[PDB]
RNA sequence: UUGAGUGCAGAAGAGGAGAGUGGAAUUCCAUGUGUAGCGGUGAAAUGCGUAGAUAUAUGGAGGAACACCAGUGGCGAAGGCGGCUCUCUGGUCUGUAACUGACGCUGAGGCUCGAAAGCGUGGGGAGCAAACAGGAUUAGAUACCCUGGUAGUCCACGCCGUAAACGAUGAGUGCUAAGUGUUGGAGGGUUUCCGCCCUUCAGUGCUGCAGCAAACGCAUUAAGCACUCCGCCUGGGGAGUACGACCGCAAGGUUGAAACUCAAAGGAAUUGACGGGGGCCCGCACAAGCGGUGGAGCAUGUGGUUUAAUUCGAAGCAACGC
C-alpha cells in the first residue's frame, strides 16, 4: 500500500549522501517515523545510525527553527 | 426549555398609530396592564416630539429603531464551569428586546420629576443619539470585541 | 528615542502570570508591561482578558520612543497568548513573524513530583 | 546415526568490559538594556526584589540524563540493557552434513551472578528530594497544598543478599482442529518482487475446537495426553515469633518450635448496592426573564428572657398567620 525506499538498489549508506539525506528528516529538524514511508525495519537502524553521525560532524544541523 | 423550542407570541400593531414595535414600546413600562397612565403619557411624550424637533411619530420611533440598535449581544456559554462567552449574532426579536430594554430601564434610570417628561426626554433621547441607554449600545458596542480574548477558541 | 522603530517583543505567559516586554532589533530593552502591573493580583492574571490591555499599555510607552516593526518572540505556554498578539496589532503594529520558541530539553534533568491532591 | 557436539558457509542483535567524544535544556558567574515587581494557590500567606531582580542579548563554568525514530519491537539464564566512535570479548539462529559415535538429562550439599534501599573507604555534587525549618487549611493536623533544604541519587573498591526477583505457572522430551498479524532466515514460481504467491526452520502477540477445570478461564508460547529428576504443602492465630547454631562491622539474613486458643479462616459465583461514568429521560433544577424576601414600621408564629402560669406537641427538604 506504500512503496519502499530501495527501488534504487541502495546497498551501503554511505554516511555522506546528503541527497538521500532529506527524504526522511522534518523540515523542523526530527525524523519521521517508519509509519509514514514504509520502509525498511533494519533499514531504519541504518538509516537512523547515518544521520546520527550526519549530526555530529554538522552536515545537518540539530535544531532548525529558523 | 428542556425538550424542545417554544413559541414566541409576537404582538399586534396599534389601531392608532398602525405600528407593531410601537406596541412592543407600550408592554415593557405598564405596570398591571394599566394602558390608561403610562400608555396615554407615552402617546403625550411622542406628541411632545412631534411639537419640539419632530414631524410625525412613526419615522421619529424609527429613528430610535436606528439609535438605539442593539448590533451585538453576548450569552455566557461555560464549559468548564469559568467566564466563557462570544459576541453572537443578535435576533431581530432579540434586538428589540435588548433595545427596547435598554430604553424602558433607562427611564426607570432616569426619574424626572414630571411622570411623562422623564419619557418625553427619555425619547427624546433614544431617538436623537443622547441619554445613556444610546450610551448604552455604546457600553455593549465596547464589550464587543473585548470579551473576544476568549472568544476566539470558538 | 532615535526613533528605531524595529524592535523585538517577547511574550511569557505561565498558568498564573504574564509579562510582555518589547526591546530593539537584538535587543535592548525599551519599554514593558505585566499583567502583574497594571493592578491586576493573584489569580485573575491567568485570564486572556488582561493579555490585551498589557499588551496596549506596552505599546503606548513604546511608540512614544517610535515603533513601527516588530519581532514576536513566543514564550511561556499559558492562555492569552494569541491575544496578546491580535490585541499588538490592534494598536498599529507589524507583526509579520510567528515564532512559538517553547524551550524543550533533551531529558536532562528532573521534574518535580506530582500533587496527591 | 536420528539424540548430542566439532566442521565450513552465512545472518541479526539497546549482550558485556575498557578508552574517548557530541548537541539541546536546568543552574551559577561575567557584562550590555530596562524599572517596580517576581513567584505560588481552591484562596491567600512565607519567600525574593530599590545593595536594581523577575525580563532580554552575548560569553564562560559545571554535573547528570540521552528529545523525535520507539513498535503485544530486539538481545540476555534472572536482575536487566537505548547519544556517537574505537579496542577486547561471550552467546543465538539458518544452510551444509565429508567428521566423533550416546559423549545425554537432572542436580541434595558446594560455587557464581544477583533491582531498589543500606554500610565502609576516597573523589563529585546541576537538578530532584527522606529528616529537618517556615507559611496556610484544620475543632486538632508533628499529613495531603506552597516556599526552602541536608545524608542520598553519581564515580572507583569492598560489604549485604532482600521484592508483587509475578506469567503468583521448575526444568528436559514426544503426541493432539483451525484462523490471524509481527521479528529473523532459507528455498520454488510469475515477475527487474526489493513492488506478489507457495512451502519450511526459530521467537513473539490475538481469537478460537477436542480436553481439563468448583468457577473464573486455559487451549502447539497448555492450566490437555504422558515419562525422568528436583523443590514445597497438610485448619486459622499465637508466628516466620521463642531457644540453639551458621554468615555479617552493623542493619540483618538462613534454619526453625511448642504451651494456649477458635470453629471457623479461605476461593469463585448469585440479588440491593458505589464509578468522583455516561445513553439518558425529565422537572422553575438550571441559563433567560419579572416580582418578592433580607431596608423602615405594623401584625403574627417560634426560639429566648420574664412569669402566679406565660398551660401540649410540632422540630432541614418533609416543624414557625402550625
Amino acid at each position: 500500500k506504500v512503496d519502499y525506499i530501495a527501488a534504487n538498489h541502495i546497498e551501503y549508506i554511505d554516511y555522506k549522501d546528503t541527497e538521500l539525506l532529506k527524504r526522511f528528516i522534518s523540515e523542523r529538524g526530527k525524523i519521521l517515523p517508519r509509519r509514514v514511508t514504509g520502509t525498511g525495519a533494519k533499514n531504519q537502524r541504518k538509516l537512523t545510525i547515518a544521520i546520527k553521525r550526519a549530526r555530529i560532524m554538522g552536515l545537518l544541523p540539530f535544531v532548525s527553527d529558523e | 426549555p428542556r425538550k424542545g423550542p417554544v413559541a414566541k407570541r409576537d404582538v399586534l400593531p396599534d389601531p392608532i398609530y398602525n405600528s407593531k414595535l410601537v406596541t412592543r414600546l407600550i408592554n415593557r413600562v405598564m405596570v398591571d396592564g394599566k394602558r390608561g397612565i403610562a400608555a396615554n403619557i407615552i402617546y403625550n411624550s411622542f406628541d411632545i416630539i412631534k411639537e419640539s424637533t419632530g414631524n410625525d411619530p412613526l419615522e421619529v420611533f424609527e429613528q430610535a429603531m436606528k439609535n438605539v440598535m442593539p448590533v451585538l449581544e453576548v450569552k455566557a456559554r461555560r464549559v468548564g464551569g469559568s467566564n466563557y462567552q462570544v459576541p453572537v449574532e443578535v435576533r431581530p426579536e432579540r434586538r428589540t428586546t435588548l433595545g427596547l430594554r435598554w430604553v424602558v430601564n433607562y427611564a426607570r434610570l432616569r426619574g424626572e420629576h414630571t411622570m411623562e417628561e422623564r419619557l418625553a426626554k427619555e425619547i427624546m433621547d433614544a431617538a436623537n443619539n443622547t441619554g445613556a441607554s444610546v450610551k448604552k449600545r455604546e457600553d455593549t458596542h465596547k464589550m464587543a470585541d473585548a470579551n473576544r480574548a476568549f472568544a476566539h477558541y470558538r | 528615542k532615535k526613533n528605531i522603530e524595529s524592535g523585538v517583543a517577547h511574550i511569557h505567559s505561565t498558568f498564573n502570570n504574564t509579562i510582555v516586554m518589547i526591546t530593539d532589533t537584538h535587543g535592548n530593552a525599551l519599554a514593558w508591561s505585566s499583567a502583574g502591573s497594571l493592578g491586576f493580583k493573584g489569580s485573575k492574571k491567568s485570564t486572556p482578558f488582561a493579555a490585551q490591555m498589557a499588551a496596549e499599555a506596552a505599546t503606548k510607552v513604546a511608540m512614544e520612543h517610535g515603533l513601527k516593526t516588530v519581532d514576536v518572540t513566543v514564550k511561556g505556554p499559558g492562555s492569552g497568548r494569541e491575544a496578546a498578539i491580535r490585541s499588538l496589532q490592534a494598536t498599529g503594529l507589524e507583526v509579520t513573524a510567528i515564532r512559538d520558541v517553547t524551550p524543550v530539553p533533551h531529558n536532562g534533568c528532573r521534574p518535580p513530583k506530582r500533587r496527591r491532591v
